[PDB]
């Protein structure tokens, strides 16, 4: 009767605090639990060892937080992934499971001062050394600098110890050097495969002294828009004033990497009061391509090339907007946020994701299920809609198509998309499911989330399910485990889960229950869900003006710089001439790209759920192991499936 | 008559009012800025004598003279406690890994016909660590000419030898003195 | 002047970084709502622009955080933008622009803009003349000011313009620097690419490698050249071939069953499969979960081997049967290998070792067998009779030393028995005929290192084709003897003799299991697991790379071991040296050395894309400017630009512009149109196209509104809209020939000559004292009384062949009386000089007015050259001329007799 379980993350990492969830269901009295971690298969060592006691007053829920030191046994050789044997002794009952170990110590970020540089100058660049939880760590880092052709010309070996995770560095570009794209490559010494890179351009250049912004009225082009692609060429000096001169503008069509220039769209237009208008008429466009069929242009993109010359002929600037999509619909729909498996007879939730042709989230866009007009839902700030459909008990493939219902537009312009959700396979067809629902809203830390636990199963055994077990996954680690009380007859129970800065940017909730039923069979039923959080800083960093707003600065003037940030932190500044960002604005540093990296290194590969319970688990990035034999699938791959 | 114009810190009387003492009412006296102060065009440098035997109240005719911008110190810093005006002081410091060579402070002093910083801007020299120890039966995987703050040295034993210790060591800096994190490893045969 | 800021008081703006404020501040102030607020004072640079300020934070609690950009816009009501290019070619005349901005709402400014003279540049502003234009700038507008120059020294140089307004207290200055570059073109040559591999041709006396420097004989003087050098690493490191795929061992997981012997036949393939899989780390491909299940079967074989263990600590098929030594030596062998796998009791294993030793050892060292095993096929080759005192003593021997470490302290007779069985295999090793008995007997002496000399030789020679130990009969024996031999040379370190054996068993593709396949399986997998754990001689590759360059004193060593994510090392030297590189170890590498520089070239591609001819002729008050252009493609160029600047004090004709403005593929913005005649020094004519077949010519009248003495050549530039670089710029001036400012150059050294042709003066105020003081200061190098014999005319530079009649003072040119020295002058100075043949002159100059070398030196008449007409003899009797004959004659004897004061 007592069934002891153990849960850990799919992939454990080194020099990191991995948490482990210990359980004993239908257990009595106290239960001594000892946890040990051994290398695989040799078992030459004892990397971790903890002891805890499970007590009825914790309802027999334990937790061991352990660390895997970075022994020299772990690396290589070579290309050969390594593994540990997690062992958990409950009294006399022993449960063991092999888990995969990541060498990746965490992350590195590189930041250069400028984006582009002139032969003869110094590139100032800082490396940010942080673990998986993003806090600064002191370790050794190798740093290379590769040329255009992909050749290292310099390698240094350094460590962020006592450097507060801030490693300053410099490199003098020689005056004799190859033009083009240069790369800074850097990696942690204990993990040479995961590499972190930043590009900086080396070119013979001058400052234009003014900027040119080209903006199409719509961020896209609608193939049947007769007016055509109308663009506003604005030009102003860096210090603010608007420019007087003359502009040449041309248009083009891009397909992947191949570009076709439209010679007959070349216009020369007068820039008055720092602005100018120029339009690409549908006619010329269709004339430049040799296709009569218009729909063949959908998927491809358009680019605009601007050349504004000051009436002095003393300065001439080049600009270009690119990747203006040609589309039949002013929106796109994605189910990348929706799970791919439902539970027969239970509500199935859809996370529809509507973007603007560029990739940006579309605000206030109504969407709906075909055949169900009732089911309607609007997109929030992040561009997502929560639609819910009640499903029938049957093993037939659910196929769901969705469209937009944005008014003002036509049915033809509405977007559409179609997925297919398969049924959750039950343990011997017991027809016992669990479903986790979450209110779709742009989540902020400090708010409280209402997690909804809906249970479905025959009345012969509901009175036995008294509690659910939940686990929070974040950044690829176990942020928190816990228990949800349930009384008999309670279909829906709610969990008030407080959101802190630790849940940023995204977190997974997986919860499950177990019981004996059918014909004496031990049953585990689980369900997961992936919830997004408002990407930001764990803390805050604002830079603004200390002085009065009236006092404009003058060359050689002393001015006050206010900095508002987290106490104790260290701030690293830099001031670049906006002329630089007229030449090259790429590979800039943002907090969002940080959260982006953090994101790409999640062990969870699915919006939630799974073909089965061992699937809910492995898909969410966890390993669930028991003393009756109800085990997960052996994860052999560090990367997520294509 | 009014008493002698009161002493001013900025400007001092001109000739020949400085040697006069007979100040009949309705008299104007002209000042000229001291060193180091500069005249404020929009303001009159003259003063006048009142009925109750006083002078026309005036805020100081010459404003305080400014020093030339201290500048920038490659990998060092300039601490400017309170402005760069005549009589001001500034201090110098180097960034970690760099040592100070020169004056630790500078003063805005009066030179000839103007104010100039008392000392020249010093230099911050990269603090190099002493050459890494050569170990028996091993070598330093691709050495280096100079090892600075944070530079690390990786070691490797020869064939038929076993490494026992830290694969590599790094340079730490304490009181402008470079010192190795610790002892290099050993290659036991 | 009056009511303006003088030239020396004005500070030019010099600080124009592209990035600055690379600073580090700490937020240690008292926090309000977990928010600390720090205040910093910064002195903003000299740029007139907008700075973008980006801050990143790091807190051991809140982690990293990138702040939003913060823009600071720095401006001034009046200022100048000096727009230089990145680099300019040396001796090439180019135009630079200086734009004066007036951002005052409704207040026009009468400004004066002046270029400062720089010896490195030859422009209109000199030592002796300023170059100041007076111009008016309307409210909210800009005014372009063109300057033409020619850079005189390669390397970095410095332009600096200044400007001040009239009647107001406003002044501004811009000091920018620009790189002056030599003409040549980039060439990359390969110096040496040799393959670094000790052993193959690189002799056992480890390869030494001599690398010469590069040619660089056509390297244009005063240029750096870098030598980069790379060490490309080789990825090839086959262990043998490949370890045997785990998927091929699926049959080796057998449930142990039966009695004392068969249960060992069932525990054999299972123990040796996991052991091999733990070592080949193929547990993945095989299935990780399957390990726990194979360990349970190994524990099941061992528990069931406990039931056939007799009280004497020995083993036999049954419990009532007499114990077999070979079996007990197999129990010992297998259990000695399944120690790391399961929990093996020491009492049992060491008990059977003690039993074997005390019971089953003859005095003379050879184990004897009393009770042959029922399963005779399970013995392997030992069954084929012949010299079984060896096959057996070697078998039980191998079982005892592999049980060494575990039963050394529990059995004290073990070292002695080991040595005992070894002295005997040692004495009778030379009398063995079978390949098998010698392969086990040598693996049996390999472990003690007592395999040397003649026995060694016989062991190596024993094998056929250097890859196998085969005997007539079954192949299983030959694979078993081969596996013993493989272990024998792995103990031997003989990494040369290994490569061919391994290839043979993999080739055999024996994957164990079969009728009597116990040994074959245990040996082939102990051998292929030790082949993978001992790894012989790395099997990978080790390369030390020591490089010596006579430039540095230090020696550079590069270790390129395998299993390192790099396999690349590169070093660079700024000096072309001869360096030698010794390499060392196993492995095949390569070393390629590349130097880089600029070679002599003639070039002059440009105009690459456009032809241009600009001619300026007089009008029938005004002059005519005709522009002629043409495209150098296969097609007619698209929309091109015609950028024109005017000569100083000149404005284009409005009516002729209106006439060009109207259609005909030509355009001019209303802007250039409504500029008055004043202040129109720049103009842009847009071209809908240009032909590639013939010249496209236009022409318009230009009028002089403002008269000045030193006028600046105008300049025209063509170029298509898509491309700035592929442009052409010609200059135009009515007289000035070639549109080239006056400069005398030889090879690549040239000096500007836009100045007074000589010391401007009239012989009347020039007295004797002013001659003794000016002809004795240090600079003055030479002073001669000369006579003009011959004058040679040209199109650009005149040559006045002066015959020295007396050397008053001698300047580094060691010139005797009678010899000739050529004096050269620009044509514009022919009128200022009026030198005539057969006349005499008093001349003196500096050392900088030298041209040439010593056997052909030429003098140049610069602004410090004193040129004075010496009246003839029949002109000094004349009374009005007297003061000069008498002053020149007194200067002759005051410099000849006495000279200089010192």
């Amino acid at each position: 009767s007592p069934m002891y379980s153990i849960i850990t993350p799919n992939i454990l990492r080194l020099e990191s605090e991995e948490t482990m969830v210990l359980e004993a269901h239908d257990a009595q009295g106290d239960v001594p639990v000892t946890v040990t971690v051994h290398d695989f298969p040799g078992k030459k060592l004892v990397l971790s060892s903890e002891k805890t006691v499970l007590t009825p007053a914790t309802n027999h829920m334990g937790n061991v937080t352990f660390t895997i030191p970075a022994n020299r046994e772990f690396k290589s050789e070579k290309g050969r992934n390594k593994f540990v044997t997690v062992q958990a002794t409950f009294g006399t009952q022993v449960v063991e499971k092999v888990v995969l170990v990541s060498l990746q110590s965490g992350y590195l970020f590189i930041q250069t001062d400028k984006t582009i540089y002139t032969p003869g100058s110094t590139v100032l660049y800082r490396i940010f050394t942080v673990n998986h939880k993003l806090l600064p760590v002191g370790r050794t880092v190798m740093v290379n600098i590769e040329n255009p052709e992909g050749i290292p010309v310099k390698q240094d070996s350094l460590s962020s110890q006592n450097q507060l995770g801030v490693l300053p560095l410099s490199w003098d570009i020689p005056e004799l050097v190859n033009m083009g794209q240069w790369k800074i490559r850097a990696y942690y010494e204990n993990s040479p495969q995961q590499v972190f890179s930043t590009e900086f351009e080396v070119k013979e250049y001058v400052l234009p002294s003014f900027e040119v912004i080209v903006e199409p009225t719509e961020k896209f082009y609608y193939i049947y828009n007769e007016k055509g692609l109308e663009v506003t060429i604005t030009a102003r000096f860096l210090y603010g004033k608007k420019v007087e001169g003359t502009a040449f503008v041309i248009f083009g069509i891009q397909d992947g990497e191949q570009r076709i220039s439209l010679p007959e769209s070349l216009k020369r237009i007068p820039i008055e009061d720092g602005s100018g208008e120029v339009v690409l008429s549908r006619k010329v466009l269709l004339d430049g391509v040799q296709n009569p069929r218009a729909e063949d242009l959908v998927g491809k993109s358009l680019y605009v090339s601007a050349t504004v010359i000051l009436h002095s002929g003393s300065d001439m600037v080049q600009a270009e907007r690119s990747g203006i999509p040609i589309v039949t619909s002013p929106y796109q729909i994605h189910f990348t946020k929706t799970p791919k498996y439902f539970k027969p007879g239970m509500p199935f939730d859809l996370m529809v994701f509507v973007t603007n042709p560029d990739g940006s989230p579309a605000y206030r866009v109504p969407v709906a299920v075909q055949g169900e007009d009732t089911v309607q839902s609007l997109t929030q700030g992040d561009g997502v809609a929560k639609l819910s459909i009640n499903t029938h008990p049957s093993q037939k493939p659910l196929s769901i198509t969705v469209r937009t219902k944005k008014q003002e537009l036509s049915e033809a312009e509405q977007a559409t998309r179609t997925m297919q959700a398969l049924p959750y396979s039950t343990v011997g067809n017991s027809n016992n499911y669990l479903h986790l629902s979450v209110l779709r809203t742009e989540l902020r830390p400090g708010e409280t989330l209402n997690v909804n636990f809906l249970l479905r199963m025959d009345r012969a055994h509901e009175a036995k399910i008294r509690y659910y077990t939940y686990l929070i996954m974040n950044k690829g680690r176990l942020l928190k485990a816990g228990r949800q009380v349930r009384e008999p007859g309670q279909d829906l129970v709610v969990l008030p889960l407080s959101i802190t800065t630790d849940f940023i940017p995204s977190f997974r909730l997986v919860a499950y229950y177990t019981l004996i039923g059918a014909s004496g069979q031990r049953e585990v039923v689980a369900d997961s869900v992936w919830v997004d959080v408002k990407d930001s800083c764990v803390g805050s960093l604002v830079v603004k003006s200390g002085q009065s707003e009236d006092r404009q600065p003058v060359p050689g003037q002393q001015m006050t710089l206010k900095i508002e940030g987290d106490h104790g932190a260290r701030v690293v500044l830099v001031a670049v001439d906006k002329g630089v960002f007229v030449l090259n604005k790429k590979n800039k540093l943002t907090q969002s790209k940080i959260w982006d990296v953090v994101e790409k290194a999640d062990i969870g590969c699915t919006p939630g759920s799974g073909k089965d319970y061992a699937g809910v688990f492995s898909d969410a990035g966890l390993t669930f192991t028991s003393s009756s034999g109800q085990q997960t699938a052996q994860r052999a791959e560090l990367q997520c499936p294509q | 008559s009014c008493e002698v114009p009161t002493r001013l810190n900025s400007a001092s009387l001109k000739q020949p009012y400085i040697t006069q003492n007979y100040f009949p009412v309705g008299t104007v006296v002209e000042y000229e800025c001291r060193p180091g102060y500069r005249r404020e065009p929009s303001l009159s440098p003259k003063l006048t004598c009142l009925q109750n035997l006083k002078w026309s109240t005036a805020v100081e005719f010459c404003k305080k003279k400014s020093c030339p911008n201290p500048g920038e110190i490659r990998n060092g810093q300039i601490d400017v406690p309170g402005g760069i005006l005549f009589g001001a002081t500034i201090s110098f410091s180097c960034n970690t890994g760099y040592k100070l060579f020169g004056s630790t402070s500078s003063f805005c002093l009066i030179s000839g016909s103007s104010v100039q910083w008392s000392d020249p801007l010093p230099e911050c020299r990269e603090i190099y660590c002493p050459a890494p120890p050569q170990i028996d039966n091993g070598i330093i995987q691709g050495e280096r000419d100079h090892y600075g703050y944070r530079q690390s040295v990786t070691y490797a034993c020869n064939k038929g030898f076993t490494m026992i210790g830290e694969h590599s060591i790094y340079c730490t800096v304490n009181n402008d003195e470079g010192e190795w994190s610790g002892p290099p490893p050993e290659c036991r045969g | 002047d009056e009511d303006i800021i003088a030239e020396e008081n004005i500070v030019s703006r010099s600080e124009f970084p592209e990035s600055w404020l690379w600073n580090v501040e700490d937020l240690k102030e008292p926090p309000k709502n977990g928010i600390s607020t720090k205040l910093m004072n910064i002195f903003l640079k000299d740029s007139i622009t907008t700075w973008e300020i980006l801050a990143v934070s790091m807190s051991d609690k809140k982690g990293i955080c990138v702040a939003d950009p913060f823009e600071v816009t720095v401006m001034q009501d009046f200022f100048i933008d000096l727009r230089l290019p990145y680099s300019v070619v040396r001796n090439e005349q180019v135009e630079i622009r200086a734009v004066l901005y007036n951002y005052r709402q409704n207040q026009e400014l009468k400004v004066r803009v002046e270029l400062l003279h720089n010896p490195a540049f030859c422009s209109l502003a000199t030592t002796k003349r300023r170059h100041q234009q007076t111009v008016t700038i309307p409210p909210k507008s800009s005014l372009s000011v063109p300057y033409v120059i020619v850079p005189l020294k390669t390397g970095l140089q410095e332009v600096e313009v200044k400007a001040a307004v009239y009647h107001h207290f406003i002044s501004d200055g811009v000091r920018k620097s620009l790189k002056v570059v030599p003409e040549g073109i980039r060439m990359n040559k390969t110096v040496a690419v040799r393959t670094l591999d000790p052993e193959r041709l690189g002799r056992e006396g480890v390869q030494k490698e001599d690398i010469p420097p590069a040619d660089l004989s056509d390297q244009v003087p005063d240029t750096e050249s870098e030598t980069r050098i790379l060490l490309q690493g080789t990825p090839v490191a086959q262990m043998t071939e490949d370890a045997v795929d785990a998927e091929r061992l699926k049959h080796l997981i057998v449930t142990p069953s039966g009695c004392g012997e068969e249960n060992m036949i069932g525990m054999t393939p299972t123990v040796i499969a996991v052991h091999y899989l733990d070592e080949t780390e193929q547990w993945e491909k095989f299935g990780l979960e399957k390990r726990q299940g194979a360990l349970e079967l190994i524990k099941k074989g061992y528990t069931q081997q406990l039931a056939f263990r007799q009280p004497s600590s020995a083993f036999a098929a049954f419990v009532k049967r007499a114990p077999s030594t070979w079996l007990t030596a197999y129990v010992v062998k297998v259990f000695s290998l399944a120690v790391n796998l399961i929990a093996i009791d020491s009492q049992v294993l060491c008990g059977a070792v003690k039993w074997l030793i005390l019971e089953k050892q003859k005095p003379d060292g050879v184990f004897q067998e009393d009770a042959p095993v029922i399963h005779q096929e399970m013995i392997g080759g030992l069954r084929n009779n012949n010299e079984k005192d060896m096959a057996l003593t070697a078998f039980v021997l191998i079982s005892l030393q592999e049980a060494k470490d575990i039963c050394e302290e529990q059995v004290n007779s073990l070292p002695g028995s080991i040595t005992k069985a070894g002295d005997f295999l040692e004495a009778n090793y030379m009398n063995l005929q079978r390949s098998y008995t010698v392969a086990i007997a040598g693996y049996a002496l390999a472990q003690m290192g007592r395999l040397k000399g003649p026995l060694l030789n016989k062991f190596l020679t024993t094998a056929k084709d250097k890859n196998r130990w085969e005997d007539p009969g079954k192949q299983l024996y030959n694979v078993e003897a081969t596996s013993y031999a493989l272990l024998a040379l792995l103990q031997l370190k003989d990494f040369d003799f290994v490569p061919p054996v391994v290839r043979w068993l993999n080739e055999q593709r024996y994957y164990g299991g079969g009728y009597g396949s116990t040994q074959a399986t245990f040996m082939v997998f102990q051998a292929l697991a030790q082949y993978q754990k001992d790894a012989p001689d790395h099997q990978e590759l080790n390369l030390d790379v020591s490089l010596q360059l006579p430039s540095r004193s230090s020696k550079i060593t590069h270790r390129i071991h395998w299993e390192s994510a790099s396999l690349l090392r590169s070093e660079e030297t700024k000096e072309n040296e001869g360096f030698t590189v010794t390499a060392e170890g196993k492995g095949q590498g390569t070393l390629s050395v590349v130097t880089m520089y600029h070679a002599k070239a003639k070039d002059q591609l440009t105009c690459n894309k456009f032809d241009l001819k600009v001619t300026i002729k007089p009008a029938p008050n005004t002059m005519i400017l005709e522009i002629c252009t043409r495209y150098r493609g296969d097609q007619d160029a698209t929309m091109s630009i015609l950028d024109i600047s005017m000569m100083t004090g000149f404005a284009p004709d409005t009516d002729d512009l209106k006439q060009l403005a109207n259609g005909v593929d030509r355009y001019i913005s209303k802007y250039e149109l409504d500029k008055a005649f004043s202040d129109r020094n720049t103009l842009i004519i847009y071209l809908d196209k240009v032909s590639h077949s013939e010249d496209d010519c236009l022409a318009f009248k230009v009028h002089q509104y403002f008269n000045v003495e030193l006028i600046q050549p105008g300049a025209v530039k063509v170029y298509a809209y898509y491309n700035l670089e592929e442009s052409c710029t010609r200059f135009y001036h009515p007289e000035k020939e070639d549109g080239k400012l006056n400069k005398l150059c030889r090879d690549e050294l040239c000096r500007c000559a836009e100045e007074n042709c000589f010391i401007q003066k009239s012989d009347d105020k020039v007295t004797l004292e002013e001659r003794l003081d000016k002809a004795c200061e240090p600079g003055v190098d030479y002073v001669y009384k000369t006579r003009l014999v011959k004058v040679q005319l040209s199109n650009d530079f005149d040559e006045y062949i002066m015959a020295i009649e007396q050397t008053i003072k001698s300047g580094s040119d060691e010139v005797q009386v009678g010899q000739q020295r050529t004096f050269i002058s620009p044509i514009k100075c022919r009128e200022a000089l009026k030198l005539e043949e057969k006349k005499h002159y008093l001349m003196w100059g500096l050392s900088s007015d030298f041209w040439g070398e010593k056997p052909n030196l030429s003098y140049i008449i610069g602004k410090d050259t004193w040129v004075e007409h010496w009246p003839e003899e029949d002109e000094c009797q004349d009374e009005e001329n007297q003061k000069q004959c008498q002053d020149l004659g007194a200067f002759t004897e005051s410099m000849v007799v006495f000279g200089c004061p010192n």
